[PDB]
């Protein structure tokens, strides 16, 4: 009515200003990233300040329009997204206190140092020395003391700060009409709109629980296969009927289990598949990898790269008097400009990373036609799910045979397939329960449920109950173990990885069944299939306009997530693990303690 | 002979904005279509009411050339019977149009690193424009019941806005130059003819 026209005019002006402001800020950011200099950092600072101020002013002024008065099914979502900027709805003193404590925690995590008892002269840092010794060492004592020193130095300095950060975050969440901060994080997945696709926040927990109940039967089997192998290197310590030590998992926090591969590889007779020698012999170039990736993307019917992609984006290290921080990234600067930044080298890992980044760029191009406030993904995990499925399709042996790196007369062996499946399982199934448990612990601690004096005890009780990791040393309540992770200390969410892991296999199975394939699911390719490209592009262009349930139904045909595709993917590995593990036992007991006599 | 001047309309250094387009009338001269094909690309070349194939036999009384600069995506909006922003607030064509529309890229001349902010377009208007009508008024728009009283603010907006082109934008946001030729045959001696 009278207010719809006003809302439409306000949205038009907001979009018109925001497009230019965001483009200016993004251009300044890319200019700084391309060449590091104090001038570039300054220009980035004044570029971001104006954008933040304009966004704050627009959010403040947009509250004059009542939500219930309007009804357009498209204006309402934009106004709701714009108004949800209540991070400033606190008294200024608390804002300064929270900002200062966040900066203090981040800085103290960055500057963390641990020294040796024998000689205080070395004082190894985290990136130079702790990661390598936690990844490729064998001695028990060195890992034990490094772990203990890191945990002590982190917890004893981070516990009191976290105890007050929690209270201020709860106050901030309550000031925005939310139950607690966990609800604030869970509010990303809520989907309201057309009937039948409504999704509430409180369901997000329960569904996750159900999914875990179908991951446990497989994961336990893996826990057996490593354990026996881990008894070969360390005979006396690890017990057949117990859990695994925290510092023997191959990583500082035990998040991933990839580094255990050289010790738990099944067959030593033949190595894995590496076509780097073929690239070296055939005289490949950095541009050739991206050309092949673009050819693969075109083969399914997706649009090709813009003619500014090659001219503007950098794909090779400058190799001269220029400073660039090395990290593969895809940039959507706005106004129809797309770039990829990568320190390309001739190696298969860079090839797969290029596939991932090109998938990101394709998704960004796909959702471009939508308005500015709805120019995002449906949820957190869709970008990474798309990248992962593209990489999985690109890494198959038959695709390599088609390219020409592998010889035409190839005799694929089942043992290589088992090795590849074991590597994939160690990458994914090893990290899923850790993510679930950390997210559950944070959710419980934010809801004023776990008491202030029983944090670490409950943390290790859950760690011993769910994942099956036992502490080698006892920790007093003064310690703060969860603060040792980057995401916990720097205030990032963590369930997006779980959601992306669930989503990617559903997407892969849908694209494979749409590609007319039979047989094992780990040899499938979406290439040379216009139907799969059409099915994907029907969803890639929706963006954030509608509920993610509709997009999921468009892709796979289900309203909610499911975990069966992962089990179908890993079925041969499950069979082999059951075959191998007849003699040993399955499961762990919580009674064991290594330090206890 | 006396050739029609198809040079000021196709080789001009500067083009006017959308909301104030340039109109030139020509008569009593000699028109040649060979000069028109002066640029290779011709991204858009669409003719209504006349044969796109070479037809110089027909003689008209007045020829109107309307020139302006728009974006790439709006080129499809310069057509008879279209709805949009440019076609409803800036430049409108009638349903009985008999002419030709030509649009070609101009990125190499109308794009600067800092940004060319001279080009403008109108964003708010009370009522749709009648065909072949221009508006150059800059009063403050008023979408609310409260009187604006000559000052911007809440529910008060300034109509005109700027493009701000740059030489890294995409092909859809790059500057394009558009010229429209309209042919009118009134009750008068025939003036415009062929060679
Ligand atoms: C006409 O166009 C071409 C562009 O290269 C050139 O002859 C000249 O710059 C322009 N202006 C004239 C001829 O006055
Ligand atoms: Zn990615």
């Amino acid at each position: 009515s009278l207010i719809e026209e006003k809302a439409e005019s306000f949205l038009n002006k907001f979009n018109q200003e925001a497009e230019d402001l965001s483009y200016q800020s993004s251009l300044a950011s890319w200019n700084y990233n391309t060449n590091i200099t104090e001038e570039n950092a300054q220009k980035m600072n004044e570029a971001a300040a104006k954008w933040s101020a304009f966004y704050e002013e627009q959010s403040k002024i947009a509250q004059n329009f009542s939500l219930q008065e309007i009804q357009n099914a498209t204006i309402k979502r934009q106004l709701k997204a714009l108004q949800q900027s209540g991070s400033s709805a606190l008294s200024p003193d608390k804002n300064k206190q929270l900002n200062t404590i966040l900066n203090t925690m981040s800085t103290i995590y960055s500057t963390g140092k641990v020294c040796n008892s024998m000689n205080p002269q070395e004082c190894f840092l985290l990136e130079p020395g702790l990661d390598e010794i936690m990844a490729t060492s064998t001695d028990y004592n060195r890992r034990l003391w490094a772990w203990e020193g890191w945990r002590a130095e982190v917890g004893k300095q981070l516990r009191p700060l976290y105890e007050e950060y929690v209270v201020l975050k709860n106050e901030m969440a309550r000031a925005n009409n939310y139950e607690d901060y966990g609800d604030y994080w869970r509010g990303d997945y809520e989907a309201e709109g057309v009937e039948g696709y409504n999704y509430n926040r409180n369901q997000l927990i329960e569904d996750v629980e159900n999914t875990f109940k179908e991951i446990k039967p497989l994961y336990e089997q893996l826990h057996a296969y490593v354990r026996t192998k881990l008894m070969e290197v360390y005979p006396s310590y690890i017990s057949p009927t117990g859990c695994l030590p925290a510092h023997l998992l191959g990583d500082m926090w035990g998040r991933f289990w990839t580094n255990l591969y050289p010790l738990t590889t099944p067959f030593l007779q033949k190595p894995n598949i590496d076509v780097t020698d073929a690239m070296v012999n055939q005289s490949w170039d950095a541009e050739r990898i991206f050309k092949e990736a673009e050819k693969f993307f075109v083969s399914v019917g997706l649009p090709q790269m813009t003619p500014g992609f090659w001219t503007n984006s950098m794909l090779t290290e400058p190799g001269d008097d220029r400073k660039v921080v090395c990290h593969p990234t895809a940039w959507d600067l706005g106004h129809g400009d797309f770039r990829i930044k990568m320190c390309t080298k001739v190696t298969m890992d860079n090839f797969l990373t290029a596939h991932h980044e090109m998938g990101h760029i394709q998704y960004d191009m796909a959702y471009a036609k939508q308005p500015f406030l709805l120019r995002n993904g449906a949820n957190e995990g869709f970008h990474e799910a798309v990248g992962e499925i593209m990489s999985l399709s690109a890494a198959t042996p038959k695709h390599l045979k088609s390219i020409g790196l592998l010889p035409s007369n190839f005799q694929e062996d089942n043992e290589t397939e088992i090795n590849f499946l074991l590597k994939q399982a160690l990458t994914i199934v090893g990290t899923l329960p850790f993510t679930y448990m950390l997210e559950k612990w944070r959710w419980m601690v934010f809801q004023d449920k776990i008491p202030r004096e029983q944090w670490t005890k409950k943390w290790w009780e859950m760690k011993r109950e769910i994942v099956g990791v036992v502490e080698p040393l006892p920790h007093d309540e003064t310690y703060c173990d969860p603060a040792s992770l980057f995401h916990v200390s720097n205030d990032y969410s963590f369930i997006r990885y779980y959601t992306r892991t669930i989503y990617q296999f559903q997407f892969q199975e849908a694209l494979c069944q749409a590609a007319k394939h039979d047989g094992p699911l780990h040899k499938c390719d979406i290439s040379n299939s216009t139907e799969a490209g059409q099915k994907l592009l029907n969803m890639l262009s929706l963006g954030n306009s509608g509920p993610w349930t509709l997009a999921l139904e468009n892709v796979v045909g289900s309203r909610n997530m499911d975990v069966k595709p992962l089990l179908n993917y890993f079925q041969p590995l499950f069979v082999w693990l059951k075959e191998q593990n007849r003699n040993s036992t399955v499961g762990w007991s919580t009674d064991w303690s290594p330090y206890a006599d | 002979t006396n050739l029609c001047p198809f040079d000021e309309v196709f080789n001009a250094t500067r083009f006017a904005s959308v909301y104030a387009w340039n109109r030139k009338r020509i008569s009593n001269c000699v028109a040649d279509y060979s000069v028109l094909y002066n640029f290779a690309p011709f991204f858009a070349f669409k003719c209504y009411g006349v044969s796109p194939t070479k037809l110089n036999d027909l003689c008209f009384t007045n020829v109107y050339a309307d020139s302006f600069v728009i974006r790439g995506n709006e080129v499809s909006q310069i057509a008879p019977g279209q709805t949009g922003n440019i076609a409803d607030y800036n430049y409108k064509l009638p349903d009985d149009f008999t002419g030709c529309v030509i649009a070609w890229n101009s990125n190499k001349l109308d794009s600067k690193v800092g940004g060319n902010y001279n080009y403008l377009y109108r964003l708010f208007r009370k009522s749709n424009l009648k065909p072949f009508e221009r508006d150059i008024s800059t009063e403050i728009y008023q979408a609310g019941n409260k009187p604006c009283n000559g000052v911007a603010g809440f529910n008060c907006y300034f109509p005109l806005r700027s493009y701000g082109f740059r030489p890294t934008y995409g092909v859809g946001h790059q500057p394009y130059r558009v010229v429209v030729l309209s042919f009118e045959l009134l009750h008068a001696p025939a003036t415009v003819c062929g060679p």
